[PDB]
RNA sequence: AGACCUGAGUGUGGCAGGACUACCCGCCGAACUUAAGCAUAUUACUCAGCGGAGGAAAAGAAAACAACCGUGAUUCUCUCAGUGAGCGGCGAGCGAAGAGGGAACGAACUCGUUGCCGAAUCGGGUCUUACAAGGCCUUGAGUUGUGGCACAAAUAUCAUUGUGUGGUUGGUGCAGGAGUGGCGAAAUUCAAGCGAAAAGCAAACCCGUUGCUGAAUACAACCCUUCAUGUGAGUAUUGAGCCAAAGAAGGUGUUAGCCCAUUGAGCCAUAAACCUGAGCGCCUCAUGAAUAAGCGAGUAGCACUGUUUGGGAAUGCAGUGUCAAGUUGGCAGGUAUUUGUCUGCCAAAGUUAAAUACAGAGUAGGAAGACCGAUAGCGAACAAGUAGCGUGAGCGAAAGUUUGAAAAGCACUUUGGAAAGAGAGUGAAAUAGAACCUGAAGUCGUGACAAAGACAAUGGAAGUACCUCCAUUUCAAC
RNA sequence: UGGAAAUGGGGUGCCCCCACCCGUCUUGAAACACGGACCAAGGAGUCAAACAGACGCGCAAGGGAGGAGAUAUGGUUGCCAGUACUUCUCUCGUACUGAAAGGGAGAUGCAAAAUGCAUCUGUGGUGUGCACACGUCAAAUCCGUUUGAUUUGCCCAACACC
RNA sequence: GAUGUGGCCUGGAGGUUAGGACGAAGCUUAUGGCGUGAGCCUAAGAUGGACCGGCCUCUAGUGCAGAUCUUGGUUGGCGUAGCAAAGAUCUAACGGAGAUAUACUCAACAUGCAACGUUGGAUACUGGAGCGGGGAAGGAUUUCGUGCCAACGGCACUCGUA
RNA sequence: AGCUGUUCGACUUGAAAAGGGGCAACAGAGAACCUGGGAUUAUAUUCCAAAAAGAAAUUGCAUGUGGGA
RNA sequence: AACGUGUCGCGAUGGAUGACUUGGCUUCCUAUUUCGUUGAAGAACGCAGUAAAGUGCGAUAAGUGGUAUCAAUUGCAGAAUCAUUCAAUUACCGAAUCUUUGAACGCAAACGGCGCAUGGGAGAAGCUCGUGUCAUCCCCGUGCAUGCCAUAUUCUCAGUGUCGA
């Protein structure tokens, strides 16, 4: 809330030949004298300075919200719906696919990827794995460094 | 974690920021594969005294006893690897631990307990 | 003489003062502004000012709501509700409460008074392993009253005897855990070497664990010879493997699961405190069970004034005056009075955890971000509250050291007083040579060329002369 | 098949014609009206709350929270501050009027009771009114029809009188 | 002034699909092509050295010529205005890189100028209310010796309170 | 050498002394040194060493001498 | 001609842009989490072989001690050992040190000043047999502000206060 506007910055008036903007008060230094307080003036406050209680969340209604987790589900038993989407299903058996118990039984990912490749699974599994690279833009310079792509959605009966 | 987290920023400051005895463990080099079968250990700090062998870089292939871990600069220093000034003398060239391989180890009393302690059988 | 009342001196043992102050408690307290003027009002019971605490504070166990089939300390949340409440030049504007769904909650206790006792009390010496909640002593303090018992969650208590409880009586010493600190995991540096195959094509999938193969005989500035020089490091590509309860995001000379560090079971060590049949023994000390009377006085009220409140014939408060009741008493029941009925509660003494705040605070740590990216983001990415300015209160910057992978930071020759120049070297690259990545715009120098009177220059439309490191098309009866 | 022939584009000069300096306030600017040396970087309708209308979406005489809790999650560095689940509540509506005390809306028929009776498949009535259904004319038809008008019935949505 | 635009552009997010050491971003242009335009794309770099494009959706500190706008840099004026109070310096020698510094021709002048410090002479000024000798306030190493001449002493220095 | 009494200083009864503690002058008050030096690159009434170049003046303690107690 | 103008190639001046980011801002969480007369916060001096600033530290001064950890630190130099340790270096913390000040509190203050008690220390004069002792002078420690509370092996007092002898 104070940024830009940490200065006493009064303005100098009409007499003297120069624009009608505070100015940063004292002398024997450079800042003596320059603009301040204003959005066009360096170092002062911006234009509309953000604040914390902007609307950063949403309320959605909740029958609106199982409206689209059913739509989505349906769309994903099409599919031509699901390569227009991007995946490599296209050696898959079946789609809705659906696969036995005991699955859930693995302990090694050996085991697991081994299932992936039965099931034809792997390839869309590969897709992301080619995929993987450093984000271009200021991201990476954030905690988004890496993107790669979505892949198959695995659904168990419950967390185990 | 050490170092390594969710904080690119955070994980940076942690490594250049480390105190000595942190950079020894960063300057780690891999065992030879005869070290490794008989210590069953992957990697050990490099240390002065040991003998090492240049696995990537120009100096790539070249053996030598290492001579100083700096620690402030991020390289150790190998005999045989060196180049010449201007001059005409003799300098030494830095190289990162994780380039080279650990054909021999300096055995101390301390040494064996580390060595014994990360075994792995 | 002496006493005890009042008040001094000194010795002995302690405490206060200052800092912090984001949030919290008490006081004090504006104006700008809005009302399209302005004085009530509003801003605002806010800023500034003066005091005082803590990890929170404050509040808190009904002199409470309600008017119901009733609820039941405090605090906070949604809602009540921007309100058919109310306050207001009834204008601008302002503005709550009960109920209801919830968070929290082992939530309750102490004194005074009244009865019955009465020094059983407190300090100070001394002893018990002990400044014991213990024994003994003590005029020292206290009868101008310290303690004990019983007062609606109640209905005797006080000796006895056995029954057995307290790890919050005090000594003494014995465990487990949590918490801290240290330690502690996999798998290629695999194969192919360099300007041009460490590259591709077989166009969903499969064929393919296969077949096929070079328009780079490269390029280096008008073009034609000839002679030289030029490709940093493989986290790239391709092929073949491997780990994963670990794909986790950092480092390493290019983009890394297998180069390094991380990422898990587990191991070791511990002042006290904390948790554990209120953990478990011993000594010591405590301790449970099987008749009437009162209840807080310059207080509450009331009057005047002032202030505050939505509170309106007055919601709280303050000053002064005046000042109770307790013989069905008192207070509240949101229009003043006088009556009489009803309902709830019992002021004027005190303590108390949690749920809540941290709106410019700190300590020890952590997790992050659809944020900023060096004129931005804190003033401060840097020897920044620094340099500098002002008598002072105060004001207050600019600055990325970003060369390179490594200093390998330009030996040596030559000219020069030197600064430097010319060579020569390092380096993949000095046009990467030390405030050294990239190196824009604007401005300027130089060489080449175009020309051009004075129509300020620029501009528009059409042509033409000359140029063109530009594009496209055509090149046989096409 | 070449330092090439064309066409287009680009550059510079020249000729003939045109051609007042931008931004701004203003009835009126080329103005003897104001701001205007150059370049770089920066620089101004934003966020929140109340209401309303248009449009999108869900449900509909009902719609929807919110706060909070429960457990997938008593889990995970993180993903996970998300997603999934719940509410005898709250709120906006299905009813409005009066200053309040307080009252509180169907139709038809039979009849005129100061709370009248009966029935319940029903626009309270009238005029104007989509579609649809019966026809009826006109024109054009590739002779299957279409494309206009109009009669009658019902009239939806609306509008106007009651 | 209103509205519309499978209308253009910028920083980020969720997706999708691509590119890069055989050279990403940025930058440069008589590099052309496309679009009415905002702009997009290709070519070249005898530029650079590591990231980044398209499309759908989401999002915002999202587009500059001017505000006597802000900050940095540059710029014509311009080698211009000027550097004119306090009278003043001359000479030889020494010192110094600061010279007597030269293709031909050429005896010297007409082709190395101008400027420094010290010492000795000369001349002059201050003229005891002094550019004399000591102190307070203020300053705080400016004092002294040696060395040194990048910056500074608005000309100069070999000198200096540098 | 002791005893009584006595003078004066040290150790243990109480006249009289009203009015707390401090700061404020480097030009007022106060204040015991001043010449010579061949003694410096730079300090000097500040340094000089036995012939102090030297000559003094002042405090505070002591010792001895002289004289009183 | 010369100035001047325009274009292109190459240079200079000038530091935008891009990439980079151990910084900022914002949100959230976890606690035997809250300073000081037992002298704090702040301020001032000093400390390294070499050391201006900054950082750390206090005459034990870029640090003492103790636990871990295991061979450095590093511009140069120095350094017993090449290390179970007693001496590497880091990390943490129980033991210590901690100059002048400051609420600052013996009295003051542009004064590194001046006291009163009580412990010491050094004393080349003097006395004593170079040893002892030591006047004046000098150095160091501790106590010494004001107020308030409690207290006194039951300390010393005051009052034409109230009594009692
Ligand atoms: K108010
Ligand atoms: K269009
Ligand atoms: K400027
Ligand atoms: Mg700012
Ligand atoms: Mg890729
Ligand atoms: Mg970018
Ligand atoms: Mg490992
Ligand atoms: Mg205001
Ligand atoms: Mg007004
Ligand atoms: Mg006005
Ligand atoms: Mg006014
Ligand atoms: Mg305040
Ligand atoms: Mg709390
Ligand atoms: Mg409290
Ligand atoms: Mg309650
Ligand atoms: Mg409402
Ligand atoms: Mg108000
Ligand atoms: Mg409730
Ligand atoms: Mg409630
Ligand atoms: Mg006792
Ligand atoms: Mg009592
Ligand atoms: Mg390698
Ligand atoms: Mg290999
Ligand atoms: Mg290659
Ligand atoms: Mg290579
Ligand atoms: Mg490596
Ligand atoms: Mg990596
Ligand atoms: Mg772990
Ligand atoms: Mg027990
Ligand atoms: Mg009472
Ligand atoms: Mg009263
Ligand atoms: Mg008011
Ligand atoms: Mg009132
Ligand atoms: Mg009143
Ligand atoms: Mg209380
Ligand atoms: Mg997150
Ligand atoms: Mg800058
Ligand atoms: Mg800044
Ligand atoms: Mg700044
Ligand atoms: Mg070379
Ligand atoms: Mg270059
Ligand atoms: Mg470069
Ligand atoms: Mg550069
Ligand atoms: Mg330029
Ligand atoms: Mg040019
Ligand atoms: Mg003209
Ligand atoms: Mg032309
Ligand atoms: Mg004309
Ligand atoms: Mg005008
Ligand atoms: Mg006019
Ligand atoms: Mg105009
Ligand atoms: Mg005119
Ligand atoms: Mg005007
Ligand atoms: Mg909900
Ligand atoms: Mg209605
Ligand atoms: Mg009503
Ligand atoms: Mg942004
Ligand atoms: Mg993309
Ligand atoms: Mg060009
Ligand atoms: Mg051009
Ligand atoms: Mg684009
Ligand atoms: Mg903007
Ligand atoms: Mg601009
Ligand atoms: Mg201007
Ligand atoms: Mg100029
Ligand atoms: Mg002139
Ligand atoms: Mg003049
Ligand atoms: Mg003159
Ligand atoms: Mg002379
Ligand atoms: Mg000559
Ligand atoms: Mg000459
Ligand atoms: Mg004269
Ligand atoms: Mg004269
Ligand atoms: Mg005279
Ligand atoms: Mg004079
Ligand atoms: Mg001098
Ligand atoms: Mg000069
Ligand atoms: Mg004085
Ligand atoms: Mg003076
Ligand atoms: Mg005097
Ligand atoms: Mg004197
Ligand atoms: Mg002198
Ligand atoms: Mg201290
Ligand atoms: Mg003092
Ligand atoms: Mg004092
Ligand atoms: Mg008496
Ligand atoms: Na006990
Ligand atoms: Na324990
Ligand atoms: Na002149």
């Amino acid at each position: 809330r104070l940024s830009g506007m940490n200065h006493s910055a009064h303005s100098w008036g009409t007499g003297r030949a120069v624009a009608r903007i505070p100015r940063i008060s004292g002398g024997g230094t450079s800042t003596s004298g320059a603009g301040a307080f204003g959005n066009m003036c360096r170092g002062g406050r911006m234009f509309a300075p953000t604040k914390i209680f902007r609307r950063w969340h949403r309320k959605i209604n909740l029958h609106q919200k199982r409206f689209a987790v059913v739509s989505a589900l349906a769309a994903s038993s099409v599919p031509s719906l699901v390569m227009s989407r991007g995946h490599q299903i296209g050696n898959v058996p079946e789609v809705p696919l659906v696969v036995e118990d005991s699955i859930q039984g693995y302990e090694k990912t050996k085991e697991a990827m081994a299932f992936l490749k039965a099931i034809a699974a792997i390839d869309d599994v590969n897709r992301v794995n080619d995929s993987r690279e450093i984000r271009a833009g200021r991201g990476k310079m954030r905690n988004r460094r890496y993107v790669a792509r979505r892949g198959p959605m695995l659904v168990m009966p419950n967390n185990k | 974690a050490s170092i390594k987290c969710g904080s690119r920023r955070k994980a940076r400051r942690a490594h250049f920021q480390a105190p000595s005895h942190v950079r020894r463990v960063l300057m780690s080099a891999p065992l030879s594969k005869e070290l490794r079968a008989k210590y069953n250990v992957r990697a050990m700090p490099v240390r002065k005294d040991d003998e090492v062998i240049v696995k990537r870089g120009t100096f790539k292939g070249r053996e030598g006893k290492v001579t100083a871990c700096y620690r402030l600069k991020w390289v150790i220093l190998i005999d045989k690897v060196n180049r010449e000034k201007a001059n005409g003398s003799t300098v030494a060239v830095g190289i990162h631990p994780s380039n080279v391989e650990i054909t021999k180890l300096k055995l101390t009393h301390h040494r064996k307990s580390i060595l014994e302690r990360k075994d792995r059988s």
